[PDB]
RNA sequence: ACGACCGUAUAGUACGAGAGGAACUACGGUUGGUGGCCACUGGUGUACCGGUUGUUCGAGAGAGCACGUGCCGGGUAGCCA
RNA sequence: AGCCUGCUUGAUGCGGGCAAUUGAUGACAGAAAAGCUACCCUAGGGAUAACAGAGUCGUCACUCGCAAGAGCACAUAUCGACCGAGUGGCUUGCUACCUCGAUGUCGGUUCCCUCCAUCCUGCCCGUGCAGAAGCGGGCAAGGGUGAGGUUGUUCGCCUAUUA
RNA sequence: GUCGGGUGAGAACCCCGACGGCCUAAUGGAUAAGGGUUCCUCAGCACUGCUGAUCAGCUGAGGGUUAGCCGGUCCUAAGUCAUACCGCAACUCGACUAUGACGAAAUGGGAAACGGGUUAAUAUUCCCGUGCCACUAUGCAGUGAAAGUUGACGCCCUGGGGUCGAUCACGCUGGGCAUCGCCCAGUCGAACCGUCCAACUCCGUGGAAGCCGUAAUGGCAGGAAGCGGACGAACGGCGGCAUAGGGAAACGUGAUUCAACCUGGGGCCCAUGAAAAGACGAGCAUAGUGUCCGUACCGAGAACCGACACAGGUGUCCAUGGCGGCGAAAGCCAAGGCCUGUCGGGAGCAACCAACGUUAGGGAAUUCGGCAAGUUAGUCCCGUACCUUCGGAAGAAGGGAUGCCUGCUCCGGAACGGAGCAGGUCGCAGUGACUCGGAAGCUCGGACUGUCUAGUAACAACAUAGGUGACCGCAAAUCCGCAAGGACUCGUACGGUCACUGAAUCCUGCCCAGUGCAGGUAUCUGAACACCUCGUACAAGAGGACGAAGGACCUGUCAACGGCGGGGGUCUUAAGGUAGCGUAGUACCUUGCCGCAUCAGUAGCGGCUUGCAUGAAUGGAUUAACCAGAGCUUCACUGUCCCAACGUUGGGCCCGGUGAACUGUACAUUCCAGUGCGGAGUCUGGAGACACCCAGGGGGAAGCAAAGACCCUAUGGAGCUUUACUGCAGGCUGUCGCUGAGGACUCUCACUCCGGGAGGAGGACACCGAUAGCCGGGCA
RNA sequence: GUGGAAGUCUGUUAGAGUUGGUGUCCUACAAUACCCUCUCGUGAUCUAUGUGUAGGGGUGAAAGGCCCAUCGAGUCCGGCA
């Protein structure tokens, strides 16, 4: 047959790539020698093309001007701090250790210094539950209890732009514009609507998948389609 | 719109041009590669054994 | 959702209404206390009175979870 | 290159208890087919004459263009049914 | 079961062979083997089908012989079983003779010629022919056999006219 | 096109005049690509040109393109390449990371030029006049100098400033017309230098508790109006430029509406609308330098692509010429262009054909079907049903009005803007042409806008928002690469990947037996290495012990593939079809039965319904709006029909010139029968038949065009499928190497990841190399 | 009343497309053309140039569509007589 769409993606051609040349900044926690003294002033709020959420421009004491993953409630003029001794207020970054338990956190690092990996999407937030001298237990937006090095930096508060998902797109044209700002091929043609040569579900006098949709974890690319290694399906039970 | 005559009208793009190295009008000015001698692609001269019958 | 005419159906435009209705109400500025906050774009709000530009929800200047941070 | 039908007189007669109800023959007409013709009626008639919209020739007069007449009304010859 | 033999040579291991028995190929004189294509492609075949032609004529249509029977009585005004004998070539089936380097489909339409097993018209015979209207039969192909509703329909069903 | 004339050996088509026409977003003007001399002159007609030719994009020979201030050149965009590094058996191959370079000629950014004149052909390039920019040198000034500003930016609505154009008023200059007094043209004048400044922002004064302001939003004791001031715009005004230039002459003044250009206010985003060089910041005089490349012409119904001088295709700007009107619409007309969408002559000009006008009475009877044609139509007033998601349906439907002339009213600053009134009056007809909906109802489908088979399918098919399920915490899930590496990803669960369903509304039942996926698993089964036994002086080999994933077995799961019958008052094989809907786009029987409607209805709609063989995200039911989607009915209308006629234009027919192709075994004036491989112009028997030519519609030549695409055959091909055969990738899992210290455990030193580094996390695992078992139409 | 939203409506504005005529053409003007009708025309819009993705691979709102008159696996030459 022919390579299915999922396989064209991998080649990374223009159609599947993200409009990077159009993206603003790589919202990473600043690197501080130590001491925490580092503080800056929010100079402006901006739109982040890559996350459909607002992002804050900050001017740091030592001259550095960098965009920041802004939590909800940050406004121009406000003063933010990054360091072990940073005050415990929204918009401030410090290691999970210095953070009091029971406080909403965002843009959590996976390993100390990476710059933040978790909870960065619109209106989401991690929850710092347990502390320790060895492990910091954080509840991620997915509900999972993640164990992280207490040295992993994070920002206090939830991410800005919450509720974005509440409003329906209403029309194809609205999806269209968003999609044009992401690394995604859209619209999507159903597998079952294609020819047998283009997809494992193609063919047939009438549209219907050929075999069952739950495919094995070991299936090769080109065949792994439908419900991948489903532990179950449906809504029943 | 037909693939034939009506679609031949839009052809005013220049691609293959006189090649600096070999003299043939095969230097693709967009690719900057000569389809005849390989100029732009190879220091060596484009050449293939299939350009002649196997035993000759 | 009247610009949507007889298209899309109830729910889709019923929500667009409530959402945009709460979105355009005059909001009490966090800086001063005036109800003069207007959205400038996605998640971006500004007070026409004192010019305080700040981040908030996508369609509301404050979200449930946002209001939680303050507490704890 | 003529085929067929209806109607009237025959006759409310012959026949028949009655109900009902013919024919020969002589007439008038209709229909289908056929050939021809245009006085009559009808169609056409970008011959022609008139009305009138827009625009151009300054107005007027008189005209062009608007598809092979701008549009509308009338219509001779001829050709037609 | 006995014997022959293995690369310089001896020993051992483990092989190679002469004769034969047993193990299966049932597509049974032995390949190890599932489908779709209307997206299709090539070679060819009238060596082989679909239209049509041709042969046949069970089928079909029509006829005749015999005439049980009924027809209030009365075979033969009329209807007419069984069985028997035929004609046609409109239906259908059979065949594979013609054509696969091509004989374009059904229905309709338009236009022309024809057949008679006659629906009307002309002339007749019988009647279970009073008359009128019928029913059945004979000669006869000059002319006529029209308009409409459903359906692609042919066919057919239905409507109002009609000789 | 026509009449005259010119040139010439020769003139329908080469040129002049007149008369008649054609083109108005183009048939005019400037250009991009592309072409490449096609441009200009002279001389020609063998070639090319749909006829002719004295003509030409043709032939021959000469000539023509002039730049500091127009492009290139310079900058960077998506992105490309080169070198280095790494991979690869290898390279002209390959991804990343560095460096460098490349990448925009109309149409991204960008130092600077205008007016006139001149040539056969160039022209912001030459010449004349005037101006400007950059660099450098000299001199005076200046110590400032890099912070910042600019370059530099989306979509929708809109105010203000304002030029050209157009129009109105009056004057001047010139022309036209000649029953009036009208009608047309002109009335000019740049870059540049100087100056003026609305809006925005800000300051002082002031002191509003209700005022200020807008087309609209809006503004204010955190200080409104008013007043004064700072900063501050035009390709704009004004003065110079200019006893420059241009004009035969006059060589105007005001106004309105105002493209360009300038400057503001508002609204929208699950969309956020480049960068870099450069400029400004940062004075003036004088002088010198400013090289290199492009520059003709066409830009299309003859200069480009399509084999052609091809009715096709082909980007940009002129979008403000007059009347008209809502208008960048029609129609008519200027400026400008053309008679080359390039063969002519003749016949009242027949048949027949292409386009088309008009047809009495009937009015869809025509046809599969109203196909084709027609009907309606612009604007204002009145009025408007079912249904509905309350938006819509709706221009529903239906009714009335509509010109001209005279005198006026109202809105507005006014328009050469708009809305009305009174009176008079013409026609068959006042949206008089042109422009310009036919309307209504029922049913099916898909919610809607949107997509598609370039070249027979526009649909009910694809998409879509919405609904749902699946995978994954990021050293992830999914995917590409042999590798080095890479997409997703400047992304992180409100994410994005993989699938199904397909707006809204009411809903979405039962089944886990089979198959799929997933989890678990005492016991069973389960490979290789190592280990143990036998065997062999060793080895082959036989067997044992241990046992990973996987399987057996158990469980979960149907918005996972799918299933929801026969029989009786359970059986196969898990369950046995629930809400709904139903003769369906699914119903074989079938034109089912009843009703509606018609003279008559295999249609259509409503009801019934045992459903050959409906049914719930293989989604069910239903549904407003939408639709070049399928079917049905009504009103209106009509040459679709009854049944055809006459007319218009171009052909056809005759004449001059030009001048192919298809096709051809031979013979050939046939017809009726027969015969024959059963479908004969050619055989047989008869009949008929003097030769040739013109026009015609096409009966035959099983007419011409294509080695039938249907069917079958071939130990033919290809695309596709799968629990066909055989293999190959890939995933999981064990084992050996890397690999180290002290049936479960700790550590650190390799190795991996995070961190700028210090160091942190992990750790003999993982990655990688080798091999073994399982899965494996993803691929051959 | 103001305001002026909309994958909103009318529209041969430009521009894009193509329902029917099964019209004309079918040795064509044309190896996909001509005319009338018809659809879209502020947006998932249309369009120019530049740039990227390459053959069991692309690209595909999916028609086995498209990748230079070529596609159920392009073209060229070679294998090859
Ligand atoms: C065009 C062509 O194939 N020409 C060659 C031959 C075959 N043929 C023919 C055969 C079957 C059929 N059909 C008719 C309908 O049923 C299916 C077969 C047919 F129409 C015509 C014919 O006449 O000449
Ligand atoms: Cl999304
Ligand atoms: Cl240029
Ligand atoms: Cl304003
Ligand atoms: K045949
Ligand atoms: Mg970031
Ligand atoms: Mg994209
Ligand atoms: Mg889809
Ligand atoms: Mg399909
Ligand atoms: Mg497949
Ligand atoms: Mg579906
Ligand atoms: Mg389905
Ligand atoms: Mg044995
Ligand atoms: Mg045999
Ligand atoms: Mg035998
Ligand atoms: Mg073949
Ligand atoms: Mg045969
Ligand atoms: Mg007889
Ligand atoms: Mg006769
Ligand atoms: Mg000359
Ligand atoms: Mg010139
Ligand atoms: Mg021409
Ligand atoms: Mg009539
Ligand atoms: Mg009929
Ligand atoms: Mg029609
Ligand atoms: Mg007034
Ligand atoms: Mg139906
Ligand atoms: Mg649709
Ligand atoms: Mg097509
Ligand atoms: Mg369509
Ligand atoms: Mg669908
Ligand atoms: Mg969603
Ligand atoms: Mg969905
Ligand atoms: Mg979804
Ligand atoms: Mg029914
Ligand atoms: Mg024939
Ligand atoms: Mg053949
Ligand atoms: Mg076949
Ligand atoms: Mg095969
Ligand atoms: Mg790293
Ligand atoms: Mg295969
Ligand atoms: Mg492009
Ligand atoms: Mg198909
Ligand atoms: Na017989
Ligand atoms: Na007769
Ligand atoms: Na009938
Ligand atoms: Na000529
Ligand atoms: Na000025
Ligand atoms: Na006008
Ligand atoms: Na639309
Ligand atoms: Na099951
Ligand atoms: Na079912
Ligand atoms: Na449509
Ligand atoms: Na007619
Ligand atoms: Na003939
Ligand atoms: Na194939
Ligand atoms: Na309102
Ligand atoms: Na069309
Ligand atoms: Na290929
Ligand atoms: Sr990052
Ligand atoms: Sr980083
Ligand atoms: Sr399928
Ligand atoms: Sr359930
Ligand atoms: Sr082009
Ligand atoms: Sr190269
Ligand atoms: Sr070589
Ligand atoms: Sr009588
Ligand atoms: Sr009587
Ligand atoms: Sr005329
Ligand atoms: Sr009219
Ligand atoms: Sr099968
Ligand atoms: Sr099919
Ligand atoms: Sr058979
Ligand atoms: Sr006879
Ligand atoms: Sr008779
Ligand atoms: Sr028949
Ligand atoms: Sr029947
Ligand atoms: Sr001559
Ligand atoms: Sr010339
Ligand atoms: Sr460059
Ligand atoms: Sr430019
Ligand atoms: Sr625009
Ligand atoms: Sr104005
Ligand atoms: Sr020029
Ligand atoms: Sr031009
Ligand atoms: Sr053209
Ligand atoms: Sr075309
Ligand atoms: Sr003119
Ligand atoms: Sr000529
Ligand atoms: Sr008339
Ligand atoms: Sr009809
Ligand atoms: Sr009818
Ligand atoms: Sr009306
Ligand atoms: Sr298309
Ligand atoms: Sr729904
Ligand atoms: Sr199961
Ligand atoms: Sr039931
Ligand atoms: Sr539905
Ligand atoms: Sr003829
Ligand atoms: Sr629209
Ligand atoms: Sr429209
Ligand atoms: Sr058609
Ligand atoms: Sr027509
Ligand atoms: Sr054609
Ligand atoms: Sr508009
Ligand atoms: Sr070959």
């Amino acid at each position: 047959g022919r390579r299915i769409q999922g396989q064209r993606r991998g080649r990374g051609t223009s159609t599947f790539r993200a409009p990077s040349h159009r993206y603003k900044a790589d919202l990473e926690h600043r690197k501080v020698e130590d001491g925490d003294v580092i503080a800056g002033t929010v100079v402006d709020i901006e739109h982040d093309p890559a996350r459909s959420a607002p992002v804050a421009a900050v001017e740091f004491e030592d001259g550095d001007r960098r965009l920041i993953l802004a939590p909800e409630g940050v406004g121009v003029g406000d003063e933010l701090q990054v360091g072990v001794s940073a005050e415990i207020a929204p918009g401030n970054t410090l290691p999970l250790a210095e953070i009091p338990e029971g406080v909403p956190v965002c843009n959590v690092e996976s390993s100390p210094g990476d710059g933040g990996k978790f909870a960065r999407a619109s209106g989401v937030n991690a929850q710092l539950l347990t502390h320790d001298r060895n492990v910091a237990v954080v509840k991620l937006p997915s509900g999972e209890m993640k164990r992280l090095d207490p040295q992993c930096r994070a920002t206090i508060g939830v991410v800005a732009g919450g509720g974005r998902t509440d409003k329906p797109f209403v029309k194809a044209g609205n999806k269209h514009h968003k999609m044009k700002a992401r690394g995604t091929k859209w619209p999507n043609v159903r597998g079952v609507a294609m020819n047998a040569v283009d997809h494992p579900f193609g063919g047939g006098g009438r549209q219907h998948p050929g075999k069952p949709k739950s495919i094995s974890r070991n299936a090769p690319p080109g065949r792994k389609v439908g419900d991948i290694a489903s532990k179950r399906t449906g809504r029943g039970g | 719109t037909g693939a034939g005559t009506p679609s031949q009208g839009k052809k005013n793009t220049t691609t293959h041009t006189k090649c600096r190295r070999c003299g043939e009008k095969s230097y693709h000015t967009k690719k900057k590669v000569c389809s005849s001698c390989g100029f732009g692609k190879s220091a060596k001269r484009r050449d293939y054994e299939w350009q002649s019958k196997a035993g000759e | 959702s009247g610009r949507f005419g007889a298209r899309y159906g109830r729910v889709s435009r019923r929500r667009v209404a409530e959402i945009e209705s709460e979105m355009n109400e005059d909001h009490a500025c966090p800086n001063c206390g005036e109800d003069r906050v207007d959205r400038q774009g996605t998640g971006i709000w500004q007070c026409s009175y004192c010019d305080y530009k700040f981040t908030g929800g996508s369609y509301k200047p404050e979200t449930p979870g946002g209001k939680t941070v303050r507490r704890s």
